[PDB]
């Protein structure tokens, strides 16, 4: 369900490992359960630190 | 100021008195580094006097 | 094959650091990343090799690799686990 | 102030509202690689209900696309339509006017006070390829045009502002500019904008650094009036070995492109260190190793006078004074008198024998090497000296170095010789 | 007067932040396949030779190594940010490994 | 500063528990009450909980001291606590 929703925000009809990684890492309890697993071809969530940005 | 055209060509002053007019203009502006033989400084002085 | 640790080139490790959100890279860090990558690969390769040797085989398969990784708490999904 | 010339400047060319393309392939972002996953900022649309303005992606907002020099596109970004990061597309230029002053042509002035980092005006023109650029450049050189109108959008792609463009073509070069050009991405295209480097007030001229590649063209003298002016329009040298000292200063020492080549070719190529191109630090070894020949040209004398007025180095002044010692042409000396060489020599003395950055013996050698041509030059009136009053400096330095008696006796002879000369008239003024 | 004005260069960090977004949006492998395969063979050679390596095993090893390196660099970026710096140093790598327990 | 090193040497050479027994016992009972009521507790379970919590807190303080050392400081701060917890994987 979460993977299909995340695909729907990406305007795609094909579920890929990227959408699965997005669905797992964006949900707190699912991230807690699947903490120590690496999703093949899943990539990384976009995260840029606040003080890393210029002023 | 060093160009081909001349300020005094638009006046009634004869060309034989151009250095006289430039010495008047240079001495009026309280310049002291001026020398009579330096035509360039005379032209600069008269240009800054008439068109500051 | 002789000293191909330099095959992990500087733009590649720069890309790997860049995915982690790192903005600036020190000039001395590359040897350290090569060393830690060598250590990790050494451990996983060792475990996969003894898994294969127990199986009386001469070719390391993906199942041994996924088994070794999962035994180190680094479970991998997508390769027949 | 100067009269407005905005409409007159506009009539000189075909005004454009947007950049024109020679073909649809040129000017595309990412070398034409269409990023179908366009970078969408995560900003939420902030609509002020009173003014009906979408305040999202503002100047002090944290829009990632704005920081990365990418403009939001309506209908694709979460910021919504009419966000505050559509400056190029909405064409919200700063209010500017056109005027004329000094030796410059038309120039752009700020009609209002403009904040720091604010977008001023989008540089407009025709996007052209390299061959079309070469053809147009050859045509303009045949036409004798004395104005640059080309900017490099990117590698192999140029923008011409000669016949068609915008008001930005009238901006003049400044060696200490208040604005700068930057490259931005709008959609799948590349734009060149002009942003304010500092706070600019109304009426002030808007200028940017040209950083111009000559492509082998001759230098053009810079009349910007900035104190940090290098005197000519250019940029980085086309190769190393090209300059070690500034031209006027290098040609003052008798050095040329060949002599500046030879030193670097003899040492840098043979494992000895020569720093990059920077005239803030003088390399004394090059100046000592330079060859010296007498001056017989008045333009070279003017360059020598400029070098005296500019260079602070002890060694460059030593070698220039030595070259003057070799020089014995009376007409060049009369030109130096007209240039008031005595005025420059007073400061050259003062910096070395009144301020003490060197050793007393070496300063004594310098003073003996600089009194000789002062003794030798033709002089016919104290009015030459009166433009410098260098006699006062001579008295101060003979009094300071009173223990070195040859310098004192030479200055005695020099002031005795100068005391006998005639004087010339200054018109009295009313009181 | 046919010269060209130059577009100058980007500020340090702008192209860095751009490529940060580009690599965090896309998912392709960042390590070259053949040098990594040779490195894996070099490490495996030290125990017992004549060991053939299936393509799927090499791909799994590459994916695991990339995931490990990305996690380590995230931790090292946190370490650098904690020390009021924006540049990561090897000391942050060693400290991250120390606190993670990988290094004794 | 001297008594800081004296306390470090004394506690690093000692082996007895540093958390007081009765407040920890009441804390354990108070925490366990809201999961299930009328709960009884063996003494050895409370001692095991105390020993495990003390070992965990000692390890956390050691890693926090390392984090404080990294930032050219000698005083530990809460930001060191959440840095150590974040890197170690707790949330
Ligand atoms: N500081 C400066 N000193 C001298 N010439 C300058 C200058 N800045 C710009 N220019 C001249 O202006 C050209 C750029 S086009 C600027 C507008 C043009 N002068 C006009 O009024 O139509 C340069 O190539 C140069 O010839
Ligand atoms: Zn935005
Ligand atoms: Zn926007
Ligand atoms: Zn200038």
């Amino acid at each position: 369900e979460l993977a299909g929703n995340a695909a729907r925000d990406n305007k795609k009809t094909r579920i890929i490992p990227r959408h699965l990684q997005l669905a797992i890492r964006n949900d707190e309890e699912l991230n807690k359960l699947l903490g120590r697993v690496t999703i093949a071809q899943g990539g990384v969530l976009p995260n840029i630190q606040a003080v890393l940005l210029p002023k | 100021p060093q160009g081909e055209m001349d300020l005094l060509d638009s006046t009634r002053i004869h060309p034989e008195d151009y250095s006289l007019a430039r010495k008047m203009a240079a001495d009026a502006l309280d310049i002291e580094d001026i020398d009579d033989d330096d035509e360039s400084a005379m032209r600069n002085a008269i240009y800054e006097m008439v068109f500051p | 094959l002789r000293d191909n640790i330099q095959g992990i080139t500087k733009p590649a490790i720069r890309r790997l650091a860049r995915r982690g959100g790192v903005k600036r890279i020190s000039g001395l860090i590359y040897e350290e990343t090569r060393g830690v990558l060598k250590v990790f690969l050494e451990n996983v390769i060792r475990d996969a090799v003894t898994y294969t040797e127990h199986a009386k085989r001469k070719t390391v398969t993906a199942m041994d690799v996924v088994y070794a990784l999962k035994r180190q708490g680094r479970t991998l999904y997508g390769f027949g686990g | 102030y100067p009269a407005d010339k905005t409409e007159e400047a506009l009539t000189t060319f075909k005004t454009l509202s947007q950049n024109s393309y020679q073909n649809k392939t040129l000017g595309n972002a990412h070398n034409g690689r269409s990023t179908a996953d366009g970078m969408s900022c995560d900003c939420e649309e902030n609509w002020d209900t009173v003014s009906g303005i979408n305040n999202a992606c503002g100047e002090y907002s944290e829009c990632i696309n704005r920081l990365t020099s990418i403009e939001c596109i309506s209908g694709t970004c979460s910021c919504g339509d009419d966000c505050q990061n559509q400056r190029f597309q909405k064409k919200q230029y700063a209010p500017i006017a056109v005027f004329e002053t000094e030796k410059k042509g038309y120039g752009v002035r700020a009609q209002a006070d403009i904040r720091q980092d604010a977008f001023i005006y989008e540089y407009l023109g025709e996007v052209i390829d390299e061959s079309t650029f070469r053809k147009r450049k050859e045509n303009y050189d045949n036409q004798g045009l004395e104005h640059f109108y080309f900017m490099m959008l990117q590698k192999g792609e140029f923008i011409d502002a000669t016949a068609k463009g915008g008001l930005g073509r009238f901006c003049n070069h400044s060696c200490r500019p208040n604005a700068y050009v930057d490259k931005w991405e709008v959609g799948n295209k590349l734009r060149m904008g002009i942003f304010a480097k500092r706070e600019i007030y109304k009426g002030e001229e808007i200028c940017f650094d040209y950083n111009v590649d000559r492509y082998g063209a001759n230098p053009q003298k810079c009349y910007c009036g900035e104190d940090n002016c290098i005197g000519f329009l250019g940029g980085r040298t086309q190769t190393d070995s090209a300059n070690i000292l500034p031209v006027p200063i290098a040609e003052a020492l008798g050095s040329t492109n060949a002599q500046e080549q030879r030193w670097v070719r003899l040492m840098k190529e043979q494992n000895k260190s020569i720093k990059a191109s920077d005239y803030s630090s003088i390399n004394e070894d090059y100046v000592n190793s330079l060859e010296m020949r007498p001056i017989a040209d008045k333009d070279e004398a003017s360059k020598v006078t400029s070098a005296l007025l500019k260079t602070q180095d002890y060694i460059i002044l030593r070698k220039l004074i030595e070259r003057v010692s070799l020089t014995k042409d009376p007409e060049v000396l009369k030109e130096i008198v007209r240039l008031r060489g005595y005025q420059c020599v007073a400061n050259i003395l003062t910096m070395i024998v009144l301020d003490q950055e060197q050793q007393q013996v070496d300063v004594e050698s310098f003073t003996l090497s600089v009194l000789d041509m002062l003794e030798s030059w033709p002089n016919s009136s104290r009015n030459r000296i009166s433009s410098s009053q260098i006699e006062s400096v001579l008295e101060s330095v003979k009094t300071k170095l009173k223990k070195i008696q040859p310098i004192g006796k030479k200055i005695n002879s020099l002031l005795n010789s100068w005391s006998k000369l005639e004087i010339s008239y200054k018109i009295p003024k009313s009181q | 007067t046919g010269g060209v004005m130059k577009p100058h260069r980007y500020r340090p960090g702008t192209v860095a932040l751009r490529e940060i977004r580009r690599y965090q949006k896309s998912t392709e492998l960042l390590i070259r396949k053949l040098p990594f395969q040779r490195l894996v063979r070099e490490i495996a050679q030290d125990f017992k030779t004549d060991l053939r390596f299936q393509s799927a095993a090499i791909g799994a090893l590459q994916e695991a190594s990339e995931a490990y390196l990305v996690g380590l660099f995230e931790d090292t970026n946190l370490c650098a940010i904690h020390a009021k710096r924006v540049t990561i140093m090897p000391k942050d790598i060693q400290l991250a490994r120390r606190i993670r327990g990988e290094r004794a």
